[PDB]
């Protein structure tokens, strides 16, 4: 029943502009924490960015401070994360991982390949 | 690797439904049936009742 | 009656199972227990010279005896399985230093763990382990915390640093960014239930013992103090 | 012509008895207050229940006319005496309860048992008898209570031992608890504030017991020690007599009270009296 | 790719064919039967001994005997109609998560982090009980391990797999696969020749213990599957999610008959079991109580109130007599 759908991206340039949706349903939206989580090739899961209830909190990983911008809609139940400015190194898979407790903010939700409630992901690659 | 998981879903497919009206009325009928005999809804004298 | 012998046989047998059992609460009371976490990898096997879920150590210290725990044989899911260990002295953390890579996952971890509503009122002893391998990376300068922390081209050494003899600005200056940035997480709320205990250690350390006896005697002297309201 | 202090006396009494029974029958209704912490404090719960309801009309039924016939009624004075050596012991008891558990804080758990709680307990409780009845071994002079009991014991062993001994210990031992507590707070846990607030609480409940004490030992020893300079008026020696016994109503007014689960359960026990 | 559209359009045409089979609602059908009525069952006993929180319990087929689990380390068989230690084990491991009673009375089992639940002889002729076997292949955590006979005892582990075992050889005799996520609980049919289980997926299976391969699969929840309990009739069960909410499933019908939530309950749900007569549904919350639900109307029946700390296990005697709740508190309150 739930389901998280990850629309948008494709192919562009070093140093474009991009925007990605995570279409959500089955559940009710607003009552969840959620995460946007990326795995470059030959590599494993890692964190990138998240958000709180009503939109409040945010934070965001190292390597993207200041360059990517993640927006939350409750009254659609739809998520945006707008990419600018990325970089050779910024491709890979991307995901929207929700953790299962509802009004909390704590989980762990990269697992390995196993995790539930996660998107089945959405490929962009930056090329010349 | 999918394929496990679209056999899986061919398998569930063939099942023969009943209606929920039909499947409520029998929940219904078997919880009228087995009322007089319950003890947790119906209190009973302490002789009975072991209290335990 | 002549049923009643039952019953007398009942009571001679709850008494003594009684009797056992009061020896071994006396006993579980006695002993403290403890849970180890970090990274694979990351000295968390070896952070004791063991020189006294799955694996349990014993180490006894001035007549004092811990029980550390080491789960290392469950899958990677946690949220489950981890709110096993709600009523434990204290949680051990061990993070290396020399990765900077697998250090923001460890940072993300050690918030959840923090923020964790099961274990909201539990402290933990932190550890930094690799400091050499830090420094030995630091002097090489073949990488950069930059490159990872865009917050580190605006942070300064605390003043109220202790380097050891010889230890250089830079390395000195990074230790304590990556300290400050572990304590930034516990700090930002906690409501005073619990804290954390940042130290520096090194694979070659033999005295992590004396650390976590110390650091278990303040925390229950804390919560001692925190009955009867100071 | 009044002597109404009596009145208050049975007041007192009451408001002790009351008091002591809401903290036992707390203590009963949870089972969180059953900790060997809390056996000591329950163990003061009932000396002040016994002092209250035997000694406080005991003291006025002595003090109101003493008929020499009797031949010696030291009886009851040795009682109060008793009564009164319970409670300072208990709170003795409790001092270094605390500044163990403080001190020693990892060892703590495996050196307070049930076993030696109860022996503990019951060495001051003999202590106590023994203390309060020595008089009649033959230390009382008949070979008032004034007249029944000399004043050279009362001045010389019972009060100095009995009362400034344990005063000093319990000094030292909140001091001791003062100096870690401020330690813990300015290692990392505002500023002086709460260490001012915790500071207080520490000298609030020493000074209370000492206003509580002294003053009748104080004019006692100074009536032994002043065989010129006569006794002081009788309303103050009243005075220091209700001192000494509303100490019994207000230790749990500190002790249990102070207690935040003490507290929380007491509001449904006034909810349920209603 | 081709794949992922014929599962599409296979969950399509399956919530399709249960739209369609939909035709009314269980209150609308049952409006018309009275409320079962304000129930206020009250503490009879109060059973004590267990140092540290206690994880699971199960009843004996008699009605008058139960064993418990805490994580400190010690299986206790009590007496509920006379408060007695009737029997202590010390486990190998200090951490446990479950017990088991064998309807035999004959044997019980446990395990927890290990990956393993052992079995221990009730019937000693040597009078000192001691553990016979101990069963090893699990992956992951042992999450709950039931007894199905003398000999036949069922599993479900923290690798998302349960296993049916046969203790006198100890070796696997059918691997239960196909859930996504961890496996927390699961319920013996009446008939003993299925069972459903629950994971940490939003999802629940059934299988057939003969033919060993999943059945159906129900979806409903937005998060994990910590409960699962049977009807008695073996035509429906209900499940506890964490996101605050129980709902009852339907075999035959094969959808969600109807769900039990209120706005003024915000926490998870941890233990679910039937009353006898099947019209009263308990439900364990995290708030230290549990639930009392009008099982055919959806409305609280009423309150259960009095545990200092979470209410873990529940359950509910053979016989439909006493309810026995253990909790975070290390004691266990028997409810007429
Ligand atoms: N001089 C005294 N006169 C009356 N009561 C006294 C005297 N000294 C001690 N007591 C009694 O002994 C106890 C402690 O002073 C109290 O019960 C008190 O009334």
């Amino acid at each position: 029943q739930v389901q998280l759908q990850e629309s948008g991206g494709g192919l562009v340039q070093p140093g474009g502009s991009l925007r990605l949706s995570c279409a959500a349903s089955g559940f009710t939206f607003s009552n969840y924490k959620m995460n946007w989580v990326r795995q470059a090739p030959g590599k494993g899961l890692e964190w990138v960015s998240d958000i709180s209830q009503s939109g409040a909190s945010i934070s965001y990983t190292g390597s993207v401070k200041g360059r990517f911008t993640i927006s939350r809609d409750n009254a659609k139940n739809t998520l945006y994360l707008q990419m600018n400015s990325l970089k050779p190194e910024d491709t890979a898979v991307y995901y929207c991982a929700r953790c299962p407790a509802p009004f909390t903010r704590d989980c762990f939700d990269v697992t390995s390949t196993t995790y539930a409630y996660r998107g089945q992901g959405t490929q962009v690659t930056v090329s010349s | 690797q999918a394929r496990k998981l679209v056999e899986q879903l061919k398998m569930e497919a063939n099942i023969d439904r009943i209606k929920v009206s039909k499947a409520a009325a029998d929940l219904m009928a078997y919880c009228e049936a087995h009322a007089k005999e319950d003890p947790l809804l119906t209190p009973v004298p302490a002789s009975e009742n072991p209290f335990r | 009656e002549d049923q009643r012998n039952e019953e007398k046989a009942q009571r001679e047998a709850n008494k003594k199972i009684e009797k056992q059992l009061q020896k071994d609460k006396q006993v579980y009371r006695a002993t403290h227990r403890l849970l180890l976490l970090g990274a694979d990898n990351s000295g968390k096997s070896t952070i004791v010279k063991q020189m006294r879920g799955i694996f349990e150590t014993k180490f006894q210290v001035d007549k004092v005896n811990f029980h550390m725990f080491d789960v290392g044989g469950q899958r990677d899911e946690r949220r489950k399985w981890i709110q096993c260990f709600n009523d434990v002295t204290a949680i051990i953390f061990v993070v290396d230093s020399s990765d900077y890579n697998r250090l923001q996952e460890a940072l993300n971890l050690f918030k959840s763990i923090w923020n964790n509503r099961w274990l909201r009122t539990i402290s933990v002893i932190l550890f930094l382990n690799k400091q050499d391998l830090l420094a030995e990376k630091v002097l090489a300068g073949k990488s950069k915390i930059e490159d990872y922390f865009p917050e580190f081209a605006r942070y300064t050494t605390p003043e109220d640093a202790t380097p050891e003899p010889g230890e250089d600005p830079r390395v000195t200056r990074a230790k304590y960014f990556i300290r400050d940035e572990f304590l930034r997480i516990s700090t930002a709320s906690g409501d005073g239930r619990h804290y954390c205990y940042p130290h520096f250690t090194c694979a070659v350390d033999t005295e992590n013992a004396r650390r976590i006896f110390n650091d278990c005697r303040d925390i229950i002297q804390r919560m001692h103090l925190r009955q009867y309201e100071l | 012509g009044s002597s109404v202090y009596i009145t208050v006396e049975l007041a007192i009494a009451v408001l002790a008895i009351l008091g002591n029974v809401l903290v036992c029958w707390a203590v009963w209704l949870n089972s969180n207050l059953q900790n060997v912490t809390n056996y000591f404090v329950v163990s003061l719960a009932a000396a002040d229940i016994a002092v209250g309801v035997l000694a406080i009309p005991f003291a006025i039924t002595i003090s109101t006319g003493f008929c020499a016939a009797c031949h010696g009624c030291l009886f009851i004075a040795c009682f109060v005496l008793v009564l009164t050596q319970s409670s300072i012991f208990s709170l003795l008891a409790i001092a270094i309860d605390r500044y163990i558990a403080i001190r020693i804080p990892l060892r703590y758990n495996g050196l307070v048992t049930g076993t030696r709680a109860k022996g503990i307990i019951a060495i001051c409780w003999v202590l106590s008898f023994a203390i309060g009845l020595t008089p009649m071994l033959g230390w009382n002079n008949c070979g008032l209570f004034e007249d029944v009991v000399p004043m050279n014991y009362m001045v010389y062993f019972n009060f100095f031992a009995c009362v400034l001994v344990p005063l000093l210990l319990m000094l030292g031992v909140y001091l001791r608890i003062f100096l870690a507590a401020r330690r813990q707070l300015k290692q990392m846990e505002s500023t002086l504030q709460k260490e001012c607030h915790a500071a207080k609480s520490l000298a609030i409940i020493v000074g209370l017991f000492a206003l509580c004490w002294l003053p009748l030992h104080i004019i006692n020893c100074f009536t032994f020690f002043c065989p010129d300079c006569s006794h002081a008026p009788l309303w103050l020696m009243y005075l220091a007599i209700v001192l000494s016994h509303t100490n019994s109503v207000v230790n749990p007014f500190i002790y249990a009270y102070a207690i935040r689960e003490f507290r929380q359960t007491f509001r449904k026990i006034i909810r349920s009296h209603v | 790719d081709q794949l992922r559209q014929e599962a599409e359009q296979l969950k399509n045409q399956i919530r399709d064919a249960r739209k369609a089979c939909a035709d009314a609602t269980l209150s609308q059908i049952t409006n018309n039967i009275d409320p079962v009525g304000r129930i206020q069952m009250r503490t009879r006993r109060t059973l004590r001994g267990h140092l540290a929180k206690i994880y699971a319990m199960h009843w004996g087929t008699d009605s008058r005997l139960l064993v418990s689990a805490s994580q400190d380390g010690k299986l206790i068989i009590w007496d509920s109609y006379t408060t007695n230690k009737v029997h202590a084990i010390p486990l190998r491991s200090s951490w446990v998560m479950t017990c088991a009673y064998a309807p035999s009375g004959n044997y019980v089992a446990c395990g927890g982090l290990d990956n393993i639940c052992s079995i221990y002889n009730l019937k000693t002729r040597e009078g000192n009980v001691r553990v016979s076997r101990e069963l090893a292949g699990h992956t992951g955590y042992l999450s709950c391990c039931r007894f199905l006979d003398d000999n036949q005892i069922v599993t479900s582990s923290g690798d998302t797999t349960c296993a049916l075992w046969d203790i006198e050889t100890g070796q696997q005799t059918t691997t239960f696969t196909g859930h996504t996520g961890d496996v927390m609980s699961l319920s013996l049919a009446p008939d003993t020749r299925l069972f459903v289980s629950g994971a940490c997926d939003a999802s629940a299976k059934l299988w057939d213990v003969r033919e060993g391969m999943c059945r159906q699969t129900f979806t409903g929840h937005e998060s994990d599957i910590n409960a699962i309990c049977f009807f008695p009739n073996g035509n429906a069960f209900a499940t506890g999610s964490d996101d605050a909410t129980c709902r009852l499933f339907d075999l035959r019908a094969d959808q969600e008959l109807m769900t039990y939530s209120h706005d003024n309950i915000i926490c998870g749900i941890t233990s679910v079991s039937f009353s006898k007569s099947g019209r009263l549904l308990l439900a364990g919350y995290d708030d230290f109580n549990c639930n009392v639900w009008d099982a055919l109307k959806a409305d609280r029946a009423g309150v259960l109130a009095g545990h200092d700390n979470r209410v873990s296990c529940l359950g509910v005697t053979d016989d439909g007599m006493a309810v026995a709740t253990g909790s975070w508190d290390s004691f266990l309150k028997i409810w007429n």
